[PDB]
């Protein structure tokens, strides 16, 4: 959870503190779609095991 | 759950920074000797510009401006010096000219304000005002946030040479300031403001006010700029001095 | 002559309160067992930023010098340290041949001031970005004629606003002690952060394979086997 | 740099900064003269008459 995925910060309370709108949700998909596949990577070892 | 509160602790500082003092001054360095003056301890309203000075240019890297008002600021170092007209489009990161290369370079990750304002009242006579220099020749370019206010006679061959030589210039040039020009060729001051967030205590900050705590609720918090959603909890951690909140 | 240095110059390259973390960087650090150029004056040259040690008992050495061709045709900075205060000042100053603990002649056309109110002083200097970034540790030594092997880290003391090249500097002597110079090399290091928020232990991955291993698993403490390893060599 | 001034220079697909390192293959320059209001229509995406 402390990776960035390329984003300006991994803490998404200090995105949303100092950002607009528009350019405030493209760093956050960058997160979202970081975590979701982290998830899912979780998810498919799981199921092999 | 939904949050039912709202709880904002700020800084107890009263003080106004010094708006006159920096961007109503007698007279201004040139852009080749740039001066940098530390700010620190004041509250940016920037409410009271609003009746006296009207900015040109006005633009902000890594935040936005809207936000300037409930963020709280860590260092902030402010910039001061005069280009002509056409000059101001070069303070900017990732940018090429005389002023980018041999006077005033910013670096390319850089968070903080620029902002220019027209002043052909004050720094153009009638017979011209040669007194505002920039640098046209030098070996090679600059680091950022660094200046070169040496005089040394310059010669393409890389040696030292006597300037009633043939291929010996002196490498400073005067700006021509006149009232009778254009738009391009009249005196603009630029004032360049650099700061880093969420380090250290803050100690220039925003016109906001304080908030009584709330203890044991879901409420929205705000320390420092530091927004957020949880419930308040006394503590018994330790920290270092002056550290501010740890993860 | 030349000596060692030992796991030596380590400082903190970052400021934020960290409990328990290991973490792995590359940056401008000093390499592990290198070689380091001993004096016991000349125009020591400033590369990418200086680790500078001090061995002294009756305060011999004040201060430095740091500049780019040593003359008044450039700005160069001094920070010395006289009986009551400590005091920094970046000038045109008229370099001297020989300085003494009275160092400029004249002083003219500039802008930064600062006056602020056997054993081992260890600092290291980096510039970068139009700053000066100086950072100092002490060391409670005994009588030794080499730098001794240990791991200490260095506190950040203070950082300069001050935007000029430097590519020498000259220390500053009185007219018994000795003082050590080592170049700093972008290389890849590990630290390890206590319950504390301080630097408790710390590897370079260029120096030996077991290093490299340990930099590759990312942990102090290896099991018997057979493991595979990255390239930090 | 002592003798044009540019009111206008933006760059498309590179960086001004890396035109000194940087090699290129075949340039042809386009000129012409407009007034002061339609420079900004010369850019990609842009409408008007010019
Ligand atoms: C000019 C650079 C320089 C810097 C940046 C510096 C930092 C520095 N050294 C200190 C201790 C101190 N440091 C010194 C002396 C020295 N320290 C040296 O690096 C050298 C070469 C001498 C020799 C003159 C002294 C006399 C004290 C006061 C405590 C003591 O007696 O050691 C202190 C106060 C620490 C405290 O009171 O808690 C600071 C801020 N000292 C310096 O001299
Ligand atoms: C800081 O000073 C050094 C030395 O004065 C500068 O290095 C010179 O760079 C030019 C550029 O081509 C060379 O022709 C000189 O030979 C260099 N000098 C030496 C002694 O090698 C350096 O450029 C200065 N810093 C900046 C940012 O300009
Ligand atoms: C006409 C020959 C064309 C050669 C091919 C072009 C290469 C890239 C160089 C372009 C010239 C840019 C000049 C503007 C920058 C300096 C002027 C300034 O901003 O102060
Ligand atoms: C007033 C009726 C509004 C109708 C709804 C708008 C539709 C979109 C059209 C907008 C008009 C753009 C005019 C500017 C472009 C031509 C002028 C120029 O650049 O040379
Ligand atoms: C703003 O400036 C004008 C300039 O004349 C002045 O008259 C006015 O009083 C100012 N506003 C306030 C609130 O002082
Ligand atoms: C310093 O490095 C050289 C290699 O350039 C090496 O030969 C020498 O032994 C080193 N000095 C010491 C004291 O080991
Ligand atoms: C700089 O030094 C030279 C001698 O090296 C001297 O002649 C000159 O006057 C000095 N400059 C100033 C401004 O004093
Ligand atoms: C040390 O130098 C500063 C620099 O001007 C001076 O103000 C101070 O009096 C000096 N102290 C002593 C003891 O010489
Ligand atoms: C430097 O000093 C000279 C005279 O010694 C003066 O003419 C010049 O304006 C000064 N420049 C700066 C940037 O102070
Ligand atoms: C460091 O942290 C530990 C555990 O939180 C604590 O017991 C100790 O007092 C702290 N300080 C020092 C100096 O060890
Ligand atoms: C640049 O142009 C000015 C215009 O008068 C001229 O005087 C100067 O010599 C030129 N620079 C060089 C290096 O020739």
């Amino acid at each position: 959870l402390s990776s960035n995925f390329g984003a300006i910060s991994s803490v998404l309370n200090d995105i949303l503190s100092r950002l607009c709108k528009v350019e405030a949700e493209v760093q956050i998909d960058r997160l979202i779609t970081g975590r979701l596949q982290s998830l899912q990577t979780y998810v498919t070892q799981q199921l092999i095991r | 759950v939904v949050p039912s509160g709202d709880v904002v602790r700020f800084p107890n500082i009263t003080n106004l920074c010094p708006f006159g003092e920096v961007f109503n001054a007698t007279k201004f360095p040139s852009v080749y000797a740039w001066e940098r003056k530390k700010i620190s301890n004041c509250v940016a309203d920037y409410s009271v510009l609003y009746n006296s000075t009207f900015f040109s240019t006005f633009k902000c890297y890594g935040v936005c401006a809207t936000k300037l008002n409930d963020l709280c600021f860590s260092n902030v170092y402010a910039d001061s010096f005069v280009v002509k007209g056409d000059d101001v489009r070069q303070i900017a990161p990732g940018q090429t000219g005389v002023i980018a290369d041999y006077n005033y370079k910013l670096p390319d990750d850089f968070m903080g304000c620029v902002l220019a304002w027209n002043t052909r009242n004050i720094d153009a006579t009638s017979t011209g005002n040669y007194n505002y220099k920039y640098r046209y020749l030098r070996h090679g370019k600059l680091r950022p946030f660094e200046r070169d206010i040496s005089n040394v006679p310059f010669s393409p061959d890389g040696k030292p040479c006597t300037p009633p030589a043939l291929n010996c210039y002196w490498p400073l040039n005067d700006y021509g300031f006149y009232t009778t020009t254009g738009i391009g060729y009249q005196p603009y001051r630029v004032v360049v403001l650099s700061f880093e967030l969420l380090n250290a205590p803050a100690t220039v900050c925003g016109p906001k006010l304080s908030t009584d705590l709330i203890k044991n609720q879901c409420v929205n918090f705000n320390f420092n700029g530091l927004t957020g959603t949880g419930v308040l909890t006394p503590s018994s951690k330790r920290f270092q001095p002056f550290q501010q909140f740890g993860r | 002559t030349q000596h060692t240095s030992s796991m030596r110059g380590v400082y903190y390259p970052d400021e934020i309160f960290r409990s328990d973390t290991l973490y792995l960087t590359q940056d401008l650090f000093l390499p592990f067992y290198s070689n380091v150029t001993g004096f016991h004056n000349p125009v020591i040259p400033f590369k990418d930023g200086i680790y500078f040690a001090a061995t002294e008992k009756s305060n011999v050495v004040r201060g430095w010098v740091f500049g780019s061709t040593m003359n008044n045709k450039s700005q160069s900075v001094i920070i010395i340290n006289n009986s009551t205060n400590v005091v920094i000042r970046a000038c045109n100053f008229e370099l001297c041949d020989n300085p003494f603990f009275m160092i400029f002649d004249n002083a003219f056309n500039c802008t930064f001031e600062y006056i602020s109110d056997k054993h081992l002083r260890e600092f290291v200097f980096k510039n970068k970005d139009g700053f000066l970034y100086v950072y100092k540790g002490y060391q409670p030594i005994d009588v030794v004629r080499d730098l001794p092997s240990g791991f200490n880290t260095l506190k950040p003391i203070f950082k300069l606003p001050l935007g000029i090249n430097i590519t020498n500097f000259r220390a500053i002597l009185t007219a018994a002690a000795a003082y050590f110079v080592g170049y700093l090399k972008p290389t890849t290091f590990m630290l390890k952060y206590d319950e504390n928020g301080t630097i408790t232990d710390a590897v370079d991955c260029s120096q030996n394979p077991l290093a490299e291993l340990k930099c590759s698993v990312k942990s102090f403490e290896i099991d018997k086997g057979i493991y595979q390893t990255s390239n930090f060599r």
